[PDB]
């Protein structure tokens, strides 16, 4: 889930951008370096916001480009294990369903879709419960729980995320309403 | 001197919305064909799917939720504002994996603060 | 402030290295001048952006 992180960092500013002010040059270098990458501890680097303080450059032998201590805010989205997720199903597959949780997509296994048995109907390439007569189709809006996060590399595409859907308080909003109706009925009896 | 973390704070979906639209307008004025990269625009689509509360009023809601209770953290208020719970079941699910479970009266108070 | 030999050499070398990677020349130079000669001309004129720090 989205958050703002203030990070201190050293920026290698090449001689070709010596003309512009240090703030914009540091902003650009951080856009090229951090933006669009996955970090193991904070999530997905989405957008560099702004730089507050930039230090004077240090010339080190070998390159001639200036190195500056910088302070900046990065808008980063962090998935957290065992939390709640609001999203829509981007697509479905026989092994699992893809749930849009933000910058990256999550996977809901068919064994975690329903307590009831499910079958992958190929007529519309959609899921359908055996006895509940419920169904999932592309574009449906559902609520699920994140249960597993895996991070291979800094590429956001490769890292995968798996969710759960059977547990109480989750499901399609219509099913949530039906469960609320059942709760009201059992409270009234 | 390498990378280091100086601060950390949690934000709502509406803030990410308005910030990414600021980014979008900056890049569009710059003339970029795709103002935000592909992951960024997927995140923007997700944000605009569930940005129920206007950004400034979202800030006011988070600050009110901070003022009301002390056991909750910033991320708790952020995800509460993102969810927009309507009854005890939604907040029970929200706090189900959280170490703390508030009284249902505080749950009514959370719904009231959401209403205002 | 009087530069030592080594400080002068480091400043001129860094300036020439920067010029060789597209850093604009701070003065006017004759055509055909090598980047090292451009840096030396810059130093002799006195327009030196690089500052040495001492303990």
């Amino acid at each position: 889930m989205y958050k703002i992180v203030t990070v201190k960092d050293v920026v290698r500013i090449p001689p070709t951008m010596f003309t512009m002010d240090p703030k914009e040059a540091a902003k650009i270098i951080l856009r090229e370096t951090y933006e669009g990458t996955y970090d193991k501890d904070e999530g997905v680097i989405l957008s560099i916001l702004e730089v507050k303080d930039i230090k004077d450059g240090i010339i080190i032998p070998g390159d001639g480009a200036t190195y500056h201590e910088v302070v900046f805010d990065v808008l980063v989205w962090e998935p957290k294990i065992h939390e709640v997720v609001e999203g829509y199903v981007a697509d479905v597959m026989p092994f699992g369903a893809f749930i849009r949780i933000g910058p990256i997509d999550g996977l809901v296994h068919i064994s975690q879709l329903m307590d009831d048995y499910v079958v992958y109907d190929e007529r519309n390439k959609q899921f359908v419960g055996k006895e509940k007569k419920y169904l999932l189709k592309i574009g449906d809006l559902v609520r699920a729980r994140i249960i597993n996060i895996s991070a291979k590399s800094k590429v956001i595409r490769e890292n995968r995320i798996g969710l759960t859907m059977r547990q109480p308080g989750l499901g399609k909003f219509e099913w949530i309403e039906k469960e609320k109706k059942k709760e009201k009925e059992e409270g009234k009896k | 001197i390498g990378r280091g973390k100086l601060g950390e704070k949690y934000i709502t979906i509406a803030e990410a919305k308005e910030l990414l639209l600021k980014r979008r307008e900056e890049e569009v004025k710059a003339g970029i064909e795709e103002p935000l990269y592909y992951e960024a625009r997927l995140a923007l689509e997700h944000a605009e799917r569930f940005a129920k509360l206007p950004a400034d009023k979202a800030k006011e809601a988070v600050e009110e939720l901070m003022n009301a209770f002390e056991w909750m953290s910033d991320r708790i208020a952020c995800k509460i504002v993102d969810i927009m719970p309507e009854d005890s079941m939604d907040l029970r699910v929200i706090f189900a994996k959280e170490e703390y479970q508030p009284t249902q009266e505080e749950m009514k108070q959370i719904l009231d603060i959401l209403d205002k | 402030f009087k530069y030592t030999r080594f400080e002068k050499a480091r400043i001129i070398g860094a300036r020439a290295l920067q010029i060789s990677m597209g850093a604009p020349v701070l003065i006017d130079v004759p055509p055909g001048i090598t980047p090292l000669e451009a840096a030396i001309l810059e130093f002799e004129k006195g327009v030196i952006p690089i500052t040495v720090i001492r303990p």
